[PDB]
């Protein structure tokens, strides 16, 4: 019943620093074996 | 503080537009904020319409705003950034290469040193082999071997180079076991996949969002410190419709909208990508034209309109494991004679 949560598809993903409300990195990953 | 955030968030998420733009389906990896700093970097030694461009390419307000008051605040993000810290590594430099008879203003190096941390190392640009290697070592160093072969190619008559470098290893908040990490599918299409490593969480609370307006998953996994991962997971083929909407506005909404779940199961790959980018295409649709022409205005930096940016590129690689996540990236503004 609980919610799952499976990265097994092309997403997202923003390295982001709270403090200084900077993003870091960005980054799509499509295949992590491209 | 984060006087510099609305800026650089703006210019990140138009990057991050323009390079899906030239490959759709590519890997994306990449550091707005190393891009961000090395051009304003660059702007320090730029004047008039060239330096109008850049400013405005990165996203400032000019009406509202001051070459200055820019400059101030990423020395003083960069101060911020490198402070000794014990949670996680992060480190960003800028560094200068030039060849030794170019006249410099004194107070364009004293400018870049006293804003943005930079040394001037004389190089001989004449034996490109030598420069070559002297630069990717300097980029080496500060990434900790990750970013290897930022210049590959460089001219013999190439009179500068200013390089940024940003360097990020951290440990997760909530790490991953090892031994719950087991191959499983990684669906490149609805029908084809391969096979990564898939690491795996059980009974986690984090902040969660289900967004029904862009058909899209998020979460926010912690590193230990003040940093963190937004995982953004589209519904399949909804992705090009999640880019499309990427901007500061979404990104608020995000994070305005995340709120605690206990996640039975989450799934996330172990992994390694790495991408290299000339960015002059994209700095040209972003309306930093004159800095690459023969009117170039560079000026601030010898005194003198002699000097014109030949190319700027990018080298990024991000690595998501177990226990945590390194991430680096690092910037080259090429210039020449004019
Ligand atoms: C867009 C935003 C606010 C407006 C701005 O000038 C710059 C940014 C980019 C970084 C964002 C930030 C805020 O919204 C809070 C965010 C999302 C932060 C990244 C992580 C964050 O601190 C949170 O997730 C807090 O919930």
């Amino acid at each position: 019943t609980r919610t799952i949560v499976r990265f097994n598809r092309p997403f997202l993903m923003i390295i982001v620093d709270h403090f200084t409300w900077s993003i870091f990195f960005m980054s799509k990953v499509t295949n992590p074996k491209q | 503080d984060r006087g510099l955030a609305s800026a650089n968030v703006d210019f990140a998420f138009s990057l991050y537009k323009q390079l899906v733009l030239k490959a759709p389906d590519k890997n994306v990896i990449f550091s707005p904020l190393s891009i961000s700093t090395a051009l304003a970097f660059l702007s320090l030694g730029a004047h008039n319409t060239t330096l109008t461009e850049i400013l405005k390419g990165l996203k400032f307000n000019l009406t509202e705003t001051s070459e200055a008051e820019i400059h101030q605040s990423f020395q003083h993000l960069l101060r911020t950034l490198n402070q000794s810290s014990d949670e996680l590594q992060l480190s960003m430099g800028n560094a200068m290469f030039v060849k030794e008879q170019l006249s410099l203003l004194d107070r364009f190096t004293e400018d870049a040193k006293r804003l943005y941390g930079s040394e001037a190392f004389a190089t001989d640009f004449q034996d490109s082999a030598a420069a070559k290697k002297l630069i990717n070592d300097y980029v080496k160093n500060g990434t900790r071997g990750k970013i290897t072969d930022l210049i590959k190619d460089l001219d013999s008559q190439t009179m500068m180079v200013l390089v940024n470098y940003i360097f990020f290893k951290a440990k997760w908040e909530m790490p991953f076991d090892p031994q719950d990490t087991h191959q499983s599918r990684f669906y490149l299409s609805k029908k084809k996949w391969v096979m990564v490593p898939m690491m795996s969480l059980h009974h986690l609370t984090i902040p969660y969002f289900r967004d029904e307006e862009l058909s899209c998953t998020v979460v926010q996994l912690n590193y230990t410190g003040n940093a963190s991962a937004l995982f953004i997971l589209p519904d399949q083929d909804k992705m090009e419709e999640v880019e499309a909407m990427l901007s500061r506005e979404t990104l608020a909404r995000w994070g305005d909208s995340l709120e605690f779940r206990e996640i039975g199961e989450l799934y996330l790959p172990k992994f390694s990508i790495s991408r290299d980018y000339n960015l002059n295409d994209i700095l040209l649709q972003l309306g930093i034209e004159e800095a690459f022409t023969s009117k170039a205005d560079l000026s601030g930096i010898t005194g003198a309109r002699n000097l014109a940016v030949s190319q700027v590129v990018h080298k990024a690689v991000l690595d998501v494991f177990e226990e945590g996540t390194e991430a680096s990236a690092a910037t080259a503004v090429k210039i020449t004679l004019l």
